[PDB]
């Protein structure tokens, strides 16, 4: 829902949209990613406005980027969820009691979502900082 | 048994999660699962079977859980007047004092031992305001670990 | 006889640290699922290339 997120989306939607026609049509999103960096393709692109029956408007542009970030449990919901473990409240956990949690209770990770979850995640003095991990997860 | 199949059922996902849910958990936690239920034992539960020192031998599904539970459930669970007449040895005095260490010697010493760890934990809350003496009272001991936690 | 008493009180002790973890065990589920829920959703966000092309435009 977020003003200040739809107040944002919509600049994005301005880019994204290179043709200025108002709706963001397959040569635009390859005519931006050109543009920004390696392209996708075309098993990709046709893909991407196969995801919004009808004209991708900017309203639609909206529906589909929060029928989609619209399930996950909000900021502080998932940091009390983390501070459950520390139990000292240092806002922290050391790395390998999260790995063996993560990894090996409950339902499980595997290796690549476990190489995936911290390839960017903040580790210092064998320390994962969750108030920030979960700031970026969120 | 209706005893609780359904929370049984409860107790068991509950440690089916902790040992990554599966619909199975460890029969190392068999034991455990029943003290969650209101049941003792030990010697016991290792005769309805369960991983005899280790983690990693055998896993249990609900079925196989379901009549060791039965099993279990009417074992071997002591009284007041056993805690105490055993607990009377140990006072050399005869005003109800057990000494500090001679209470954790006779824990973990003795009997089906528990760790000297599980003593200090046992010791958390009950409350165990010990004298100026380093006496205990053995009786509210065995009075407040008897009313569950 | 004293010893056969001796393992049922271990068996009383033994029934009580478990009952207390019991209560701490129940969260700690909820918590985890939480956890792992989340960190599941994320993975999958910047997997949708519509996330990736967003991100891309988010300095510009
Ligand atoms: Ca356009
Ligand atoms: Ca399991």
């Amino acid at each position: 829902l977020p003003q200040k997120q739809i107040q944002e989306m919509k600049e994005a939607f301005s880019m994204i949209d290179v043709d200025r026609d108002g709706f963001v049509s397959k040569e635009d999103i390859k005519a931006i990613s050109e543009q920004l960096g390696r392209a996708p393709d075309d098993k990709e692109l046709t893909a991407m406005l196969k995801e919004a029956p009808g004209p991708l408007n900017f309203t639609m542009f909206l529906s589909i980027f929060s029928d989609k970030l619209s399930g996950t449990d909000s900021e502080e919901t998932i940091r009390n969820a983390f501070a459950m473990f520390d139990e000292q409240e240092t806002k922290k956990l050391n790395i390998e009691y999260i790995k063996d949690l993560l990894e090996n209770m409950g339902d499980n990770f595997n290796k690549d979502e476990m190489r995936m979850t911290f390839k960017e995640a903040p580790v210092e003095g064998g320390k994962f900082d969750y108030v920030k991990f979960t700031a970026m997860i969120k | 048994s209706q005893d609780e199949i359904d929370d049984l059922k409860d107790v068991f996902e509950l440690f089916d999660f902790w040992d990554g849910r599966d619909g199975a958990v460890d029969a190392f936690k068999l034991g455990d699962v029943c003290r969650c239920l209101g049941i003792n034992p030990r010697n016991e539960d290792v005769f309805a079977v369960g991983g005899t020192h280790k983690m990693g031998e055998k896993s249990l599904p609900f079925e196989e859980f379901l009549p060791a539970y039965e099993g279990l459930m009417d074992c071997e669970q002591g009284t007041f007047a056993d805690y105490m007449e055993a607990f009377k040895t140990f006072d050399r005095e005869g005003q109800g004092f057990i000494s500090g260490a001679e209470l954790r010697h006779v824990l973990t010493a003795l009997g089906e031992r528990l760790s000297d760890e599980d003593v200090d934990e046992i010791i958390k809350l009950t409350d165990l305001q010990e004298d100026l003496e380093g006496n205990v009272k053995y009786e509210d001991f065995v009075k407040k670990v008897m009313a569950g936690p | 006889r004293l010893s056969k008493i001796i393992s049922m009180f271990q068996a009383h002790i033994r029934g009580y640290l478990i009952r207390k973890a019991y209560k701490k065990l129940q969260d700690q589920r909820i918590g985890l699922s939480v956890i792992q829920r989340n960190i599941r959703k994320w993975l999958v966000l910047r997997n949708w290339q519509w996330w990736k092309l967003y991100s891309k435009v988010k300095p510009l």
